[PDB]
Parts: C-alpha cells; structure tokens; sequence
C-alpha cells in the first residue's frame, strides 16, 4: 500500500 | 478571531481531537480508560466502575504498552518491551495477571520477543507465535503445546505474515484464525524460500562504528512470489508426550495451476471454514467453504460449494476481495460485490447455490457490512444525497430488503455526514463515531428502537478553544467533466473572498480506490497553510477513485500514471478558472502514490504548476511489490503489460522538470517504498541538468514518523511552499 | 571601447571554454620521450627537438575496441594496449589487455592476458610482464608465451597478492600495484594482503534504473581501532621459473619490533640488482624500521643484517608527512639520500651511509625539502619552498654531492614573475628534464639539458588561452601572510576584477585544514572561486593554519592527538582577520570545504563563534570513528580509553549540531562514497533533525568521494552557486 | 586520505  | 491555526500548533498538537475509544467486552459493557484508570461501563444506564485501577502496577518495573482482557475476563494480558516492525508488525513481552487471585503468573511464561498473541473467541485459552512457530496454552500457568516445528525467521513462516502479506493481503501480522468457541485454531503458513531481498543501510545510533544491512524478502513486480500453506489444528486433542496433527486444506484446482494468493479467512460456524483464493493475475478469485469430518478428522471443501468471484473490467475487491458475513446457521451469506452496473452492493449467497440476490441497489456503494442479526443487516454506505464522500449508518429488514432504514442520516445533518460504528457483542447497542464536518461526535444508542442513550464525546473542549481562532472552512462541491461527476475539496483561508487571488496548493493522493473528497473533519498541515499562510488547500478524486462504481475506479487498470495524473491537471485548470485562484501560485505535493502522481504532474509539460513537493515517491512500478502493483498493472513482461510499466516512470519525464520547482524526499529506511525510488528520481534529474531541492531522512521509513523528523519534514516543506509563492 | 566586459562564468567552468594546455611526455631513453598529438603517437628527441611518427592513430581502428591507455616495453620492441578499463577506487581498476609486436607490426593472439587483470608492469628492462588475474601473480618472460602463475593463494576480499586492499591502496601505497621489479627484472618483488577478520562497509548501489533490486556493495574497510590487513613480503627469481615446479617465493620478514604487534609495510625500494630496501611502521605511526636485505648467492635467500637497520621515529607526531619518505641510493647502494626532519622540526635531506646510524643534513634552514627528484653521482635534484621564504612556492635547485655549499637554484630566475610552482621530469639517467611551471601566471611547460641547464625550447606557452583571456575580466591571486601569536600564517585571496578595498566584499573561506595542508600557494587556477570572484564579486579566501605543512614539525604536530581543535580554531581566526582587513562584508562571510574540508566548514559552523552566515560541506567526515584505521590512528591514536577514546567522542560535528540553529547549512555526499561513507553524512543529517534545525541537503546516487561524473560534477557546483547567492542576497 | 579525487 504506497500510502504514509 | 485574531490567532491563526500556526505551524506550532499543527506539530506540538495546540488543539486536541477528543475519542471515545472502547472495547465491548459483553453485549452489555465495554472498557473505557478514564484518567490513566480501566474503567467498565454499563451500556444501559453509562455507570461504570474501576475495572483496573492506575496503580496496579507502580511496582511491575516495566512501562505497560497495552492491556489485552481474556473473552471469559478471568485473565489480563500486559503487553511491554514494544519494538514496532512493519506497519502491523512488532514484538514484545508479555505478562498474564490472575484477576480473580489478584497476581502475576510466574511460571511457563510467555517467551521475550514473541510474535503475535491472542485469546481464544470466548473461554482463557493462548495462541502465540514466537520464532516464527505456534504455540498453544490451554491455560495461562501451564506448558505451552508446540504446534510447529519448521518456522525459520526470514523464511517459513507459522501463524504470522510475511512483508507483502502483512502489507498487501491481511493488513495484519497475525495469520491465525481461532473458531468461534476456541476449539479449531486456524492457520497460515508462508515460505519465502526464493523470494529475492531487498537490501539498504540502517545507521543506527551514531555508537554504531560500521551501517548494519537491513535484509527483507520483498516481491518486486513480477519476482518469485512467496507461496501459502493452510492448515487447522484441534486444541481440545493437544498431548503433552505427541505433537500435534495439522490438518492442511489445499487450494481449488482452479488456484493450485499456477501463483495464487490466500486472501480472507472467516468462521461460518464451529465446523465450517471459508477461505478465499485469489490467482496472481487478481481478475479471478474463489470461495471454499469447509466442513469437519466427525469420523474422518479432516476438512473437506465440496466443489459444489465452491463460489467463483471474477472481473472482465479490472482486478476484484476493492483492494481484495471482500469479506463473507455468514447467518447464524452458516447456510448463507451476504457479500459485497459490484453489480451488473459496476456498483458494489450486498449480495445474498446460499452455500450451494452459484447464484446470489443483489438486496441493495443504485448508483451508490456499500462500503461495509458491520453486523448481520436474524432479523437486520447492518451497512455502511454513501447513498445520502448522491454524496460518495459521506459515510452513513443503514440497516436492511432481512425479511423485506425494501424496508431500509438510515439510522445516523438525521442525528445532526449539519455536523454529521461521516460515520462508522461499533456493535456490542450481540448488536445490542451501538456507538456511533462522526468524523464531520462538524467536531467529532461519539454517541450511544439502543439496537431496540435506534434510540440515542447519551452523548459520549462532543468535543467541547475543542469547540471553546476554536472559538478565538481564524480557522478555514472546507467546501466539498463537485465538477463536470465528460457528463461525470467528479468531487473536489476545496480547505479555504478564514475570511475566504471571491474577490481575492489566492495562492494554490494540490494536495494529491490519486491511488486506485483512493478518496481525498470527503466531510471528514481534519486538524493537519492544510489547517496550517490555509489558516496562517491564506493558501487553498484542494484535493480531487478523478478516474481511479473509489466509492463511485468500477466504471470510475476501473478506468486505470492496466494503466497507472495516466487518467489519475491527467485529471489532476484538468482539476486545477478548473479551479484556476473559478476566479479566486492565482494562476502564477498554483503548487502539487503528494506522498508515496501521492509523491508519484505529483512527480508525473510535475514532469507533464504542462506549464499549470509553478512547484511540488513528492514525499516518498514510486519512480516507476517494477521497483514496487508484486501483489499491489500486478492487481492494477499485470505483469511487466512483453508478453503481458511492460510498455506500460516502461512507459509510466518519473525518470521519462526529467526533462520537463526543468519547468518547475521540485522538493524530492525520502526516508532512507522504507521498507515500503524503497530509498531507491527517489535515488532514480535524482540521478534522472542530474542527467538531464535539472535543479532541485531534496532532503534524505536518516533511517526513517514510510512515515518519516518520529517526534523530530516529523517535526522536521513539514517545517521544511512549509519553508519550500512559502518560497515558492513569495511569502514571508 | 576594447574594454573587457567579459567575465568567467559558471558555463566557462563547466564547459571548460578556458583550457589550459597541458604537455604531457613520456621518457623512453635518456634522449627521448612519447607524446600524443591528435590521437598519434610521436617519438622526439630532446636534444634537437624533432619529431617523427611513433604509432599513427590508426593502427588499432581494426582492433574492435577502443584504447583506454597503452604503455610501450622498455626495449621499445611491444606494445601493451588497455581497454575495457572499468575504476574501482582512487588507484584500481581492471582492463582486458593485449599485446602488439611492434617488429612484426602484429596483434599477439598466443596466450593472451586474461581479461578482468588487476594490474600490469613490464620489467624495467627488456619486455618481461607481471600481472594479477583473481589476486594472485602471473609471469610472461616472452608476450607470446605461456605465464608462470607465481601464487597460487589469491581469493576476493581475503588474499591480495601483488595488489593492495582499500587501505593501502589508499592511505599507504597510493596505488593499487604491489609489485617490485627488480632494476634489471632479474627478481619480482611482491607484498601479500590478508583480510580475513577486516570488517566490510556496506552500501547500497542502485545503478541503472532497469536494475530491478539495488545492489550492496561490501568492501574490507577498517574503520579506526578496527582489525587491520595483515602484510607478507616476498621476493621472486623470474630468471630461474620452470614450466614444470611451482615457483619459489622468498619471503622477507619484519624486524621483531615490529612483529611484537600490529604495524604496516610502508616502503619497498630496490637499491641494486641484489640490494633492496623495506620501510615497516608501527600501528602507532611513531616509529619506524628500515631493513636494508641483500641476495645471498649460494642460498637463494634474502638476509636483513641488523647493523644495516634504519629507525626513524617522531616524539611531536607521526613520522613522515603522510609516511616515511622513500630512500634514494647511490649506483653502489653502499649510501642514500632521505628526507627526514631536521633538530628543528623542518625537513631535509639527510645523507646516510648503509652501515651507519647516523645521517649528516646536506641541506638546513627554515623552510623544507619537498622532494628528492633525481640523483646523478656529481649532483642531487630536489624541490623545495626555500625561495623568498615563501611555502607555498616550489623551486628545482641542485646541490654538488662533493660540496654542499655548492647550492644553485635551476627554476629561480627562469621568469621570475610569471612563474613560482615548479614540478620536473627528467630523462633515464637524467641528461634532461622537462620544467613545469604551475602558476602564478598562466603553466609554462620547457625542456632543459642537465650538462649546463640551458634552456632548449619552450614545449607549450598557453598562448592559445592567453589571446582567450583579454577582453575577458579576471580575478587576481593575493599571498601573504598574517602573524599569529607571533608566528607567519599565509592566506590567498582570490579578489574580483577592478578590487576597491574601500569597498565591502562578500568573503568565501575556502578551506581544506587537513594535517601537512597547504591552501595557499602560488598555483594557477581555473575553478569555481575564478567564477565567484570574477562573475559574482565574492573573495574567495584560504588559510594555512596550525597543522598545515611544508613549514616545520611545530606547525604541522599542533594538532597531533586532537583533530578538530586548533585547525578549526585557526579558520574562524583567519576569518576574524580579514574582515579587519576592511575590505570584507560582516554579514557575508561563507565557509565550504570538501572532505576534510567538510569536516572543519561543519566543525566551524557548529562552534557558535558567529562568524559565519552559511556553510557548504561536502563529503564530509563526522566523527574520526567512521574513518579508516591508518589515516585516523595517525593523527588520533586508538579509540580507547587509555588511549584517546575522549578526544574521539569530544571532535565530532553531531554534538555541536545544536549550534546550528545559528547559519545557513548545506550538506552534500555520494552515496556510493568507499572513502568517506555517507553513513557521515547521515549522521550529521539525524543529529540536526533531533535538535530541531533547518537545512539544506543533496545526496548523490551512486556518487562516489569525487562527485566527478560529468552530469554529477555540473549538477552540484550549479546548486552550490545557487546557495552561495541566495546567502549572500546576490541576483 | 578524505580529500576531493583528483
Ligand atoms: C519451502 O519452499 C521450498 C521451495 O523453494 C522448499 O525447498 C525445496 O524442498 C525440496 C524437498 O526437500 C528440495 O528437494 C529442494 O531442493 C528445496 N529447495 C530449496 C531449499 O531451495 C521447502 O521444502 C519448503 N519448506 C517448507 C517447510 O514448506
Ligand atoms: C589469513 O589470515 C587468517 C587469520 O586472520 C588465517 O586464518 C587462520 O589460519 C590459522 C591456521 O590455519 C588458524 O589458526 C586461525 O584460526 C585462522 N584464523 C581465522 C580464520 O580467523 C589464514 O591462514 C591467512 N591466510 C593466508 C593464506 O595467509
Ligand atoms: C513506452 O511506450 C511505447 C508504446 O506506446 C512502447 O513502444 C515503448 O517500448 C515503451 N517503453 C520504452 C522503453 O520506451
Ligand atoms: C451499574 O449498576 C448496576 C446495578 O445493578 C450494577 O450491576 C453494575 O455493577 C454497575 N456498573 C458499573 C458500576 O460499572
Ligand atoms: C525476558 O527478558 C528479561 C530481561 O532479559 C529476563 O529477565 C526474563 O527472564 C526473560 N524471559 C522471560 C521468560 O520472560
Ligand atoms: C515432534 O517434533 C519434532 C519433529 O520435527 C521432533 O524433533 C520432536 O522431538 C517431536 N516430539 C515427539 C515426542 O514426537
Ligand atoms: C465448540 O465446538 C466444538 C466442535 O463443533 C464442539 O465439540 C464443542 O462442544 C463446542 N463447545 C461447547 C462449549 O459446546
Ligand atoms: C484477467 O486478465 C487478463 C490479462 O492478463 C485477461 O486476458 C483475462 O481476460 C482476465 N480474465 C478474466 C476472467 O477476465
Ligand atoms: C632527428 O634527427 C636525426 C638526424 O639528424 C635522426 O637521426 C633522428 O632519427 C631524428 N629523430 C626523430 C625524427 O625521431
Ligand atoms: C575476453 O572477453 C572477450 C569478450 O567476452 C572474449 O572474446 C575474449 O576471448 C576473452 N578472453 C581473453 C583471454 O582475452
Ligand atoms: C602448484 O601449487 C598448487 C597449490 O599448492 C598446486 O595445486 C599445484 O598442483 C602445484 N603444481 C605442481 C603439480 O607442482
Ligand atoms: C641482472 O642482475 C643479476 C644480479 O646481479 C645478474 O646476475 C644478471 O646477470 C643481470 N642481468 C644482466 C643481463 O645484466
Ligand atoms: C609513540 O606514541 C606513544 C603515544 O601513543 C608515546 O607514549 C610514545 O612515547 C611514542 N614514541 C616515541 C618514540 O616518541
């Protein structure tokens, strides 16, 4: 999940 | 109103959003933490009492991380020595108090550095994992019964994911799935055998002579791929002088013909198990559903029983398949799935029947089942005024699907359009949480009649504080591009003139699914920039987005970097022509695919954005992991989708970077996305002659979460932004 | 009006518009030497000055590759062309090689070097070859024969025969070869390099984006206290190898004050066809052994008679500048010539006879001998800052080796205002020397004959670039000096056009500081200070304080034990200095510096002195911990508590980075940095972030301690230019 | 030696  | 919502503010948290974080322990109570004290409460009445009192432990030794209370409430867990792993992932110790007796248990304890642990469903009973193995106490004070004999730390793994399943599948550490009454004790295995590393340099404290090397089986897109293994276990047959039998249930047929996924595991009932399956091409996806032979001892899954889930338009699930709510017999379940319109609703399945009944229709979405009774299914959905950006509480009559009711619609309309719920044990009360556009609202209600008990958090200490601050305001409204609605938001500065030319920021996301329009009420960096610096801060969910069916979502499979950039520069053409906006001041940033989509903005051509900032950026898909990026890519080989994978990189577009001004960063110890990914990003810019600005951020990962370095990142940002549209 | 308008910009020096020419020869005899002209290859002789057609530049188009270097045997007889050269570190790299037959005019195709080959040498005389394949020795007595492979123990990262490891490579040899032919090839002297329990740094290397995981480079790097390499020497006869026995390697041994512990070998020079030389220096670099060790005829063996032993120890410092200096013998080998250190701490050429402890100083005075260039048997050519007692000039002068008061200055007088910097490269047995001068003014390269040291011709007079240069406005050089505790401490200044010192500059302190440093010095420069001063009005300024070389031990020994005190100090001082020169902004005083010189630009912009707005570092050092063993420990000494562990934890930029908050900081490393690792950097960068300071940061991927790649070299001077500006309000 | 290559 590319997400902070 | 003459203070602004400062940067201070934002990072030393001035002003505090206010929770009522509980834990049903019963249907008719729940936990609370009072004034560092555990109190139980009453759901009826709301009196409680101190369940644990704050000085229990003054004399532990060690600092208490978490509590976790056994379904029976006999037992405590005290979880301590926390080291955080992955984004799910830790270890740490761990140390069972005897309520009843009031004392610490001494003997055959639970290992330093385990794993995972967890309670039984109801009754005393322990499952952890601790190098990599799965361990069982039937109680808390007796020798542990070890279950697996092959887990190998980087390699086989028992009971506990690896890097992408945590990540990617499960968005959990744990892999073991007890049944409802603690007999079975369910459980993956994952071996990463010939799964390739990914390697970087940790640095440590500056004691630290020579950089360790962090080692990680990580799956890049289309690498070897770890491989799964499901097996059951009895508990109430475990020996003390044998090992334990794991009974393995393979996957279909139709999965075991190539890579496939384990992707959700859900009880039906004490003897009934459904497991899901899901090809590594993610367009074809299959239900097992599994009995336990009384007289054979094993697990068998009918072929008959077997329900296919599949996609011609795109990948399925919104990020994986979805969960089965089985009824309480395990004859039948209801599952979100999109519709022959592409819309994702609840559909009602019979165990041998390949056919299911749409109960909820329309051009809106279900977002969540949240609890199944005999006579209602509960859901949350974004029908309420056609808004995909509003969350609302909903239960269905089971015996008519006609009889829809809204249950948190008309509690307070003005402050109130985003909810999520909390169910007792057996759907008896219900505290609902708002989230805005209003101060968050925590409230409890009866399941009986829907009718509220109490206020539980209003936020009011908040709301007397904001009063003498200039805050924004957040317009949510939507555009029409092509016939199709597309929503924006819009964080605007307090005295908002139309008359005014402000300066704008784009506050990117984009991902596939992903929604950055919503009534969610936000205390953040946004705040700051609006409120102090009289900045817009707007963000716009276009084709990829989520919650608005698969025509919408679908409209990038295949083809990541295109229409989700593209309509993002459409987004701010459109606010430049709303009036107020300063066509010369107009700026992007974004983190991870947010970091991505702004790069891919800034490196268009297209002359709208003067700056941006990318924080943590993908560079291009292949450097990314398998399950994520293949569920939207497909594999970048010739044969399949790689002159899209060759052709959507940040590093194709250095050129067009020396039109604009650029902050690339990145943590040096993302496990996620890798350093790599901006270190290509610089190099491609230093060979074509572009400037930039970056900033590393020694051993942080993803987050670039720590206290200082949080601190850090967004003092630095704010400086860049200010730069950038001449304020001092 | 013809009136220069033209300034040197930041496209001239990255684009290199302003070429200095260079003459570049190579000696073949005692009469002539090799240059390349248009790509060909052309012989000349010295004496008359003509030129004929060594090697047209098309003799290996019909080759398939393209030629990195070549080197001609000796004899003049072959011909030894390199290509597929891929650089390792500072001195190493490998290069598939072949030999062409310049008799027969034809590529040898019979038993090739192999390619990947570490290194390569002919033998002094005829056209013998040595080279390292896979870290062990191979022999061809002819180039189209079979090699005699001479080790037999060579593995990656842990044996290293006849070439060096990355310390030695780098802080003890300067270069990657480790062999030693004998004068006339008979013997093939060789070090061997054990790395076993030497612990690796490792790094990430991400290469080119189609690379899919990065790559971790891990290379055998021992920071200080660290395990160090182990040494062995050995001697070779070449003239008695055999098709059918393995080769026999004599070994030479170290003196057993030095095996009583750790130590390394610093020299090996050869003194006759059976006389060779080995220098030996305690891990503590103050103490060192030269054992003198003769071929015993009827043994085969290699004997180092005690009475025959050299010491050579420092009770201020560390011996040698960087090293003990190299031994210079006389045709019999019964004598030599040495700079050492005189009574006084300046260095100077000490004449030593084989058999005896004690040397007699040929040359005194203070100022130093900077090099031993060439020994006939009537005289000795030596550089040295003697001249107008300015040290950061450099003079050729002979001396009569029957009368040491016979002293003549060679380079003196030749153009006394246009040149102050000489270096010399003289023939085979030194019947001429080709002079070149560096600066003041524009590099002048002659051609002179030893006999009566007439000048012959003048090679190249950088014409060319002096017609560029007229209408184009140019910076000067001011040397001086400033006294210090009433002591002489020499500064430059590199001063913009048409200077007004009633004016007010922005002032750069271009540093460096390293011990036995020399920043100020009579070398002319085209570099980014030319397009500060020139096109952006900036002095660019550089200071020679304690610690600084090329004017005596108590200079240079100041800072013995304690790096990161007086040579930081001295740099806020110089900078004090200047602005009470009256010519110098207060509120615009920069620092930057590389390296060592990113080391004291952190250390000075983190000591609170006020002085500085801003601050470059690059590549910079942060602790003396992450640096390698030899280098540190000869400065510092041990890591420990009974040693020096308090000044190591007392000199690093991470704890003055609260001191931050008061200038302008921009960081700057390579990643890919083997010398310097950017885990420096990143500790800097993680110190900074904790306190709370702002910055500015730039890595480079892949990048390594010379962020030399054209691209890389363009993109960070570009930002640099950029941060100097914008601190200094220029527009 | 931490000094520029070259
Ligand atoms: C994990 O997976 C690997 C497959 O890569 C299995 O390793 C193979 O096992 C067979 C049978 O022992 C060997 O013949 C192969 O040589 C193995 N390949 C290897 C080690 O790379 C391994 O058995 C699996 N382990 C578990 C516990 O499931
Ligand atoms: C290189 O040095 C290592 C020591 O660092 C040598 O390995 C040792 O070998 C001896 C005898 O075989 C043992 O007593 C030691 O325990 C070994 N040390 C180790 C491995 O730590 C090795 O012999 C040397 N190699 C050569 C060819 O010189
Ligand atoms: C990018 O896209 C085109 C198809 O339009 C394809 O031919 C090309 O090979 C792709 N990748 C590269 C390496 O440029
Ligand atoms: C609330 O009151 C009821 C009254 O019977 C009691 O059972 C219960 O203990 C109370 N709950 C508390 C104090 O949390
Ligand atoms: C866990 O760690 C502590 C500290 O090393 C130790 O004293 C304790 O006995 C360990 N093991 C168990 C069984 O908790
Ligand atoms: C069971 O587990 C492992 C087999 O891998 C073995 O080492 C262990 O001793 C076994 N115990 C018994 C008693 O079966
Ligand atoms: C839990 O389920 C198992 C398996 O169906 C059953 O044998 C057991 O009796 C159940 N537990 C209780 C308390 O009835
Ligand atoms: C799954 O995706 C592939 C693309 O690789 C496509 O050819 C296939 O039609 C899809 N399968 C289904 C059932 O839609
Ligand atoms: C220079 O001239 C002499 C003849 O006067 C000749 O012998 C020699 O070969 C020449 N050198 C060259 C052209 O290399
Ligand atoms: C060196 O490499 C080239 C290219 O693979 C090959 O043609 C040649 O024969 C190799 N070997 C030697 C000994 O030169
Ligand atoms: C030469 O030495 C090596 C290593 O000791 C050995 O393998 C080889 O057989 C020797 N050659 C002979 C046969 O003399
Ligand atoms: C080289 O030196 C050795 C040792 O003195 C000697 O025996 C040999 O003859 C010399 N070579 C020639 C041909 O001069
Ligand atoms: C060499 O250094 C040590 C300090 O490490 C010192 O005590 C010793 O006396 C020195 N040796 C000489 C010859 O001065």
């Amino acid at each position: 999940y590319p997400s902070k | 109103s003459r203070k602004t919502y400062t940067l201070t503010d934002y990072l030393k948290n001035t002003y505090r959003l206010k929770l009522y974080s509980l834990r049903w322990i019963s249907d008719h109570e729940y936990l609370y933490k009072q004034e560092n004290n555990i109190l139980v409460f009453n759901a009826e009445y709301g009196n409680s009492s101190v369940f644990l009192e704050n000085s229990t432990f003054d004399e532990f030794g060690h600092s208490i991380n978490d509590y976790s209370i056994s379904p029976d409430g006999q037992f405590i867990l005290l979880e301590y020595n926390y080291v955080k792993q992955w984004r799910h992932s830790y270890t740490a110790s761990y140390d069972i108090y005897d309520l009843n007796k009031r004392q610490l248990i001494t003997e055959e304890r639970i290992p330093n550095n385990t794993q995972w642990v967890t309670w039984s469903p109801v009754g005393h009973k322990l499952a952890y994992v601790w190098n990599n193995d799965i361990y069982v106490k039937i109680e808390p004070n007796l020798p542990s019964y070890r279950i697996t004999w092959t887990g190998k730390e980087d390699i086989i793994y028992n009971g506990i994911t690896d890097w992408v399943y945590e990540e990617e599948v499960f968005s959990a550490y744990s892999a073991l799935w007890w049944s409802p009454n603690g007999t079975f004790l369910a459980y993956a295995q994952f071996n990463d055998t010939e799964v390739p590393l990914i390697e970087y340099s940790f640095y440590s404290d500056e004691s630290l002579q020579y950089p360790k090397t962090v080692r990680v089986p990580y799956p890049k897109a289309g690498a070897v791929n770890p491989t799964v293994k499901f097996f059951v276990v009895n508990t109430d047959s475990l020996s003390s002088v044998t090992n334990a039998t794991s009974i393995q249930i393979t996957a279909p047929a139709s999965m075991l013909i190539g890579d496939h996924y384990l992707c959700d595991v859900t009880w039906a009932t004490q003897e009934r198990i459904s497991l899901q399956w899901l090809r590594r091409i993610q367009n074809y996806s299959v239900m097992d559903i599994c009995d336990y032979d009384e007289s054979s001892g094993r697990w068998n899954c009918l072929v008959a029983r077997q329900h296919i889930e599949m996609s011609t338009t795109g990948w399925v699930g919104r990020f994986r398949p979805s969960e089965p709510h089985f009824t309480l017999d395990g004859n039948s379940f209801y599952k979100i799935i999109s519709n022959e319109e592409g819309y994702r609703h609840i559909c009602y399945f019979q165990i041998d029947k390949k056919d299911c009944t749409f109960i909820t229709k329309g051009t809106w979405e279900v977002i969540g089942i949240e609890a199944l009774t005999s006579d209602y299914l509960y859901y949350i959905s974004n029908e309420y005024k056609g808004m995909p950006g509003g969350r609302n509480l909903y239960k269905i009559q089971l015996s008519d699907y006609t009889k829809v009711t809204c249950l948190s619609c008309e509690l307070n309309p003005e402050r109130c359009q985003y909810y999520s719920v909390s169910f007792s044990k057996e759907a008896k009360y219900y505290q609902l949480r708002c989230s805005g556009p209003g101060l968050p609202l925590y409230t409890l209600h009866s399941s009986v009649n829907d009718k509220g008990l109490r206020v539980l958090e209003d936020n009011s200490a908040l709301d007397k504080m904001l009063q003498n601050v200039q805050m924004p305001s957040k317009k949510l409204d939507f555009i029409i591009l092509n016939e199709t609605k597309f929503w924006y938001q819009m964080i605007l500065p307090p005295h908002f003139d139309k008359s005014k030319k402000y300066p704008l920021l784009l506050d990117v996301y984009a991902g596939p699914c992903s929604q950055k329009a919503d009534t969610v009420f936000r205390l953040n960096w946004a705040t700051y920039l609006a409120s102090t610096e009289n900045i817009i801060v707007a963000s716009f969910d276009g084709r990829g987005s989520g919650y608005q069916g698969d025509k919408i979502m679908h409209a990038i499979n295949r083809r990541l970097g295109t229409f989700e950039v593209e309509d993002q520069i459409e987004a701010a053409r459109q606010f430049s022509k709303m009036g107020f906006v300063d066509n010369k001041r107009i700026a992007i940033w974004g983190w991870s695919y947010g970091g991505y989509v702004t790069s891919m903005v800034l490196g268009s051509g297209s002359g709208v954005f003067k700056c941006g900032i990318a924080v943590a950026p993908v560079s291009r898909w292949e450097y990314y992991d398998s399950v994520y990026t293949e569920r939207y890519m497909g594999l970048p080989t010739p044969e399949d989708n790689l002159d899209h994978y060759r052709n959507s990189t940040v590093m194709s577009r250095a050129e067009n970077f020396k039109q604009v001004e650029y902050l690339l960063i990145h943590g040096t110890a993302d496990d996620n996305v890798h350093f790599q990914q901006s270190a290509q990003i610089s190099k491609a810019l230093v060979d074509v002659g572009v400037d930039f600005q970056a900033m590393w951020y020694t051993d942080e990962d993803h987050g670039i979460a720590s206290s200082t370095a949080h601190q850090h990142i967004y003092t630095h940002m704010s400086h860049f932004i200010k730069q950038c549209f001449s304020l001092p």
